This record gives C-alpha cells, structure tokens and sequence, in this order.
C-alpha cells in the first residue's frame, strides 16, 4: 500500500576527481634538430649540387642510405 | 654489344622525385660526365 508521496533527494556531489592519462599520451615520436640548409650535394649515378646560401659552413651531414647525400650547414 | 641495363628508381619516403631525376639517370652513356649546379632561395635571387 502507499502512505505517502515524496520528492527524491540524491547527493550527486563529485567532490573527488580521478583523471587518468590514456596510454597514447606517452608514446614516442621522432623529433629533430632543425637548422637552415645552406646547400645540398646528391650523388648516385651522376653528381648534382644545389647551393641555397653561400656562407662558411659550420656543420656537415653525410647520409648514405639510397643515394649519397651531403647536407651542408644543414 | 652486351649493352648495360639500368632499372628505374621510383619515388620513396627518403628519395623524392626531383632527387631522382637529378641524381639518377637510366641511360648509361651519360654516367661519369661531371657535376651540375643549381640555385636555391638567395643564390637564385643573385643569379636571376
């Protein structure tokens, strides 16, 4: 039987906060140092030189993977 | 004549199109010629 009619209180208080980072926030990426390329030399069958900026080059990279390439002041 | 054959390189994640046409030639009478030069942003502005 029913004796009464009432209004339904509830305590919805969130007072605690637990947020956990999903895994992919910590995954790696590939980051690189970046300087302005002053020049480039490519050689595979035939050598080719491109010069963007002529200055005394303070750093030089050599990379052999497919074609021989030399990145000047890179 | 035992004519030498060279198989084309297609563009690759490290080997873009212009790198290929400029650093690689499929006709081997054109090998061992000499260096070609090109210009970039500033040296192009000077020469042009």
């Amino acid at each position: 039987m029913f004796l009464i009619h009432f209004v339904h209180y509830k305590t919805i208080l969130q007072k605690y906060t637990f947020k956990f980072k999903h895994i992919f926030l910590s995954i790696d990426k590939y980051n690189s140092l970046f300087f302005n390329i002053s020049g480039i030399l490519i050689w595979l069958n035939i050598i080719h030189i491109n010069i963007i900026l002529i200055k005394y080059s303070f750093f030089i990279l050599i990379n052999n993977f497919e074609y021989l390439i030399i990145l000047i002041s890179t | 004549a035992k004519r030498r054959v060279i198989v084309p390189i297609h563009p690759t994640p490290n080997f873009p199109a212009h790198f290929i046409k400029s650093a690689f030639t499929t006709d081997p009478l054109k090998e061992k010629q000499k260096a070609r030069f090109s210009s970039g942003g500033e040296a192009m502005r000077e020469v042009q």
